[PDB]
RNA sequence: AAGUCUCUAAGCAAUGGAUGUCUUGGCUCCUCACACGAUGAAGAACGUGGCAUAAUGUGUUAAGUAACCGGAGUUGCAAAC
RNA sequence: UAUUACAGAUCCUAAUUGAAGUAGCGAUUAUCCAGGCUUGUAUCCUGGGGGCUGAUGAGGAGUAGGGUUUCUGGACAACUU
RNA sequence: UAGUGUGAACGAAAGAUGAAAAGAACUCUAAAACAGAGGGUGAAAAGUUCCUGAACUUGCUUAGGGUUAAGGCUAUUUAUAGUACCCGUCUUGAAACACGGAUUAGGGAGUUUAUCUGUAGUGCGAGUCUUUGCACGUUAACUGUAAAGGCGUAGAGAAAGC
């Protein structure tokens, strides 16, 4: 897998991770900013973000969408409710903090949200839109990879 | 098909029974990776042209 | 320096040669030296190494150990021995190859076959020395 | 007109398979346009000196044609 | 007079397969040979191995059998000798 | 001694950006409610409404062509916008 | 071979784990052959189209700039002053509203043969060349050598004759 750290332990830092998962990438990456909030409350953002009461705010990857209100919050207008997004956050933070009976010296209750990282992987999947003249384009999106790491705010 | 001939019943058998995943045993036979079965196809997407 | 032309002297032509050789010439490329009572009883130094007879083998991770010859390989090229196992994580021994020319033979197994070719090895290492006058 | 709609009828078969080629049997005109059966002599040009190599001795077993190169490397070595 | 935006640099990564090192493959020159076939050739098709689709052996004696010459397991698992 | 130095050739081959989470997801009658099986169904099945096709019918069957698409069981990495 | 065309024909991409598979047991979260996290194997994960792993593009972290599209050059107390049109190309004339150019890597174009010309170097010199070939050889080389032959040593003329 590796990982990326700056001013964090490895003995005390619960990790999570996956590889090949098929979400879209820029939605990915913009949940991941906004987590960095202690996990058991964050999963309580990120659950209300599944039913639409609390929205995910677009700075970076922006173009095409429209404002809304629950923008007002964060700053940023453009902001929506990825909701496939959030379920793997939910079902990546749950499973660092299975690392309750490994890894002992860190209490699970007060841990914040130390590190993201999203990124595209290989495209493993291949499909083609047949269109006019004779003519077929591409129709699959690069999917990505994904890099929890989790720690009390000691470190 | 059907009034096929006998000789194009031959062809239709043999292009069936050589249409297979290739076996398991031969990679662990001679440790090579990577051989597919050439004569494999689909009905759909490519036509024998026999 | 040789003289003889039919043999080539390219390493592509050696290793091709060498790999892809008959049955025959790669069981005496897979051959080691005796132990010094075996030398002076026999008269020989080198000899092809069967399943019956057993070896021991300076410098490793098995360092210093007899076994006998579970199996020749020579397509692998390689020899595997008694005792000379590894476990796996799982509770599992397997033996492990080892090339015959790291290796002394302690103990050898007659056939017809090996005291013919005993025989003539030693009927040849007499006149060479007489020859060459050590 | 010349393109999508007039490729419905294209249910007739033009070359079927030809017994010396096994491959392109012409059934009206009755030869087999990559060997030339049944013409007695087998069909090869030499501007198809490419095409041609494809076909000939090589290519196939040639079960009893090994074993006559194999003698004459016993005889002179 | 705001920036999580955009621009530049460094460090650690993702993607990608360049560089460097390897080489049982080519290319050419020289040598020797050409003794294929109605005693059924070259070419095609299909069979056949314990797990074998291609190729390679081989033809209901079908990964072979007999004789002579080599002479001890020429590879994963299973089985026999 | 040479197949000896690249930014261009609408150069060649190989990989990759922005545009962009944008254009767009068409055509075909019409879906709704409770159960079953499940980690998970408006979609797979059952029952009940509401509809469509409306004998040149997405009905039942055949030439030519396709060649196992037929049938039962298990499976969802991919495909069936 | 894959694959294309009714057909004659056409025709790719694709090499490298490690010395040895020792190819990752068992446990935990989970619906779970999803995906990880512990724990181990090995000298080193090099962990299965796996050696090295460049550039373009992307992610995270750290640090600054931003009304002047950005970049460059000169000067210093480092954010200011002055300066600065986009390269390649045919053209009398290109920043041009002339054409080529989205990015990056790797390929990518005055070479060789014959018959000659002239200059310079080298050896012999009214000579010079040893090669077709023969004899040698530690053998395509190198070495030795007989005789012809080439060009030079005499020219003018259509030619006889000179």
């Amino acid at each position: 897998t590796h990982y990326t750290f700056s001013n964090v332990e490895e003995s005390k830092a619960l990790k999570a991770s996956t590889g090949l998962e098929r979400v879209h990438f820029k939605p990915m990456m913009e949940t991941g900013r906004v987590i960095k909030m202690k996990a058991q409350d964050a999963i309580a953002y990120l659950e209300a973000v599944m039913r639409k009461e609390r929205a995910v705010p677009f700075f970076r990857y922006k173009g095409g969408i429209s404002h809304h209100a629950q923008g007002h919050e964060w700053g940023c207008p453009t902001s929506r409710w990825p909701v496939k997004c959030a379920e793997l956050y939910i079902k990546l933070i749950k499973t660092a903090l299975a690392g309750a009976p490994q890894k002992p010296g860190v209490n699970v209750d007060e841990v914040l949200v130390a590190h993201v990282q999203c990124n595209r992987a290989t495209q493993y999947r291949w499909r083609r839109i047949h269109q006019a003249h004779g003519r077929v384009k591409s129709y699959a999106s690069p999917p990505t990879n994904v890099q929890i790491v989790l720690a009390e705010k000691a470190a | 098909a059907a009034h096929k001939t006998l000789r194009t019943k031959r062809i239709l058998c043999k292009a069936m029974k050589v249409n297979r995943p290739m076996p398991q045993f031969i990679r662990q036979m001679t440790g090579v990776r990577h051989i597919r079965n050439p004569l494999t196809r689909h009905w759909r997407r490519r036509k024998m042209n026999i | 320096v040789k003289t003889n032309p039919f043999v080539s002297s390219q390493a592509r032509k050696v290793r091709k040669s060498y790999f892809n050789a008959k049955k025959d010439a790669k069981h005496v490329a897979m051959s080691a030296p005796l132990s010094k009572e075996l030398q002076e009883a026999n008269g020989i130094k080198r000899l092809p190494i069967r399943r019956d007879d057993e070896v021991m083998i300076f410098s490793g991770r098995m360092q210093n150990r007899t076994g006998k010859v579970t199996a020749v390989k020579l397509s692998e090229m390689r020899i595997y021995v008694d005792t000379f196992t590894t476990e796996k994580i799982n509770g599992q021994a397997v033996s492990f190859p080892v090339h015959p020319s790291n290796v002394v033979i302690t103990k050898l197994k007659m056939d017809k076959a090996r005291k013919n070719l005993i025989e003539l090895r030693r009927l040849g290492r007499d006149q060479i020395l007489a020859k060459l006058g050590h | 007109g010349a393109g999508t709609p007039s490729f419905g009828p294209r249910h007739n078969k033009t070359h079927t398979i030809c017994r010396r080629c096994g491959n392109c049997f012409h059934i009206q005109k009755s030869k087999c346009a990559k060997c030339g059966y049944p013409d007695a002599t087998m069909r090869h040009y030499d501007w198809e000196k490419k095409a041609h190599r494809k076909r000939a001795q090589g290519s196939g077993e040639m079960r009893h044609l090994k074993v006559t190169f194999a003698k004459l490397q016993r005889a002179y070595a």
